[PDB]
C-alpha cells in the first residue's frame, strides 16, 4: 500500500 | 532509565537517523503527498523517528521501555500497512535489524 520506489539502483 | 534513554538518543536514534534508509522514517507519513487515502484509518498510532527524536530531546519519556515501544510501533505500522518486497519494507527491515542489534547492547539500569 505505499508502493513507491525509494532505494537507488544503478 | 536515564542512562538507557541517553543510549536510545545518542546511540540508537543517532545510528538509525544517519542511515541511508532513514529518510522515509524521519517525519510522519505524509499520506497526502504519497496518495495513501486509507493510511490514517488502517494505522491507529502513527509513529516516526522525528517524533521519537523530539520525545528524547523534550523529556517526554518516563522510561526507556516507552521509547522502545515507539520504535516498535513505527516498524509495525510499516509491516501491517505495506506490501512485502516493496522498497519501504526492505528499508524498514534493515533499520529494524540495526535497531535490534543496538537494543541487545542496551546498558543495564
Amino acid at each position: 500500500a505505499k508502493r513507491h520506489r525509494k532505494v537507488l539502483r544503478d | 532509565q536515564t542512562n538507557q534513554l541517553q543510549y536510545l538518543l545518542r546511540v540508537v536514534l543517532k545510528t538509525l537517523w544517519k542511515h541511508q534508509f532513514a529518510w522515509p522514517f524521519q517525519q510522519p507519513v505524509d499520506a497526502v503527498k504519497l496518495n495513501l487515502p486509507d493510511y490514517y484509518k488502517i494505522i491507529k498510532t502513527p509513529m516516526d523517528m522525528g517524533t521519537i527524536k523530539k520525545r528524547l530531546e523534550n523529556n517526554y519519556y518516563w522510561n526507556a521501555q516507552e521509547c522502545i515501544q515507539d520504535f516498535n510501533t513505527m516498524f509495525t505500522n510499516c509491516y501491517i500497512y505495506n506490501k512485502p518486497g516493496d522498497d519501504i519494507v526492505l528499508m524498514a527491515e534493515a533499520l529494524e535489524k540495526l535497531f535490534l542489534q543496538k537494543i541487545n547492547e542496551l546498558p543495564t539500569e
